[PDB]
């Protein structure tokens, strides 16, 4: 709901909002992992294809 | 060599592989023959054309 100018920096500031476990092979979140490396767009604009 | 992180993770020291090769053996052989006719006159000396 923050500004435009904001939400697209806490895009891509490693925010993990919600992210997914990478090689894991059943998926899981992340324990607020910085090891990963990710970002999901579809967190940030609201639709899923 | 290892990279020195910022982020709380396991950090990997000083590590150094020792890995050897071992040598191969390949042993290869034919048979040749030779007649004892061909050899009596190679042991002998002539006086005839």
């Amino acid at each position: 709901n923050r500004g435009l100018y904001n939400m697209v920096n806490e895009y891509s500031q490693r925010l993990g909002g919600h992210p997914a476990t990478s090689n894991t092979e059943v998926q899981f979140v992340v324990i607020a992992g910085t090891d990963v490396f990710l970002e999901q767009p579809c967190s940030f604009l609201q639709e899923a294809f | 060599p290892t990279i020195a992180h910022g982020d709380g993770r396991r950090p990997s020291k000083q590590r150094t592989f020792i890995v050897v090769k071992n040598c191969h053996k390949h042993h290869i052989s034919t048979e040749m023959e030779l007649s004892m006719l061909d050899l009596e006159i190679l042991h002998s000396i002539p006086e005839t054309p």
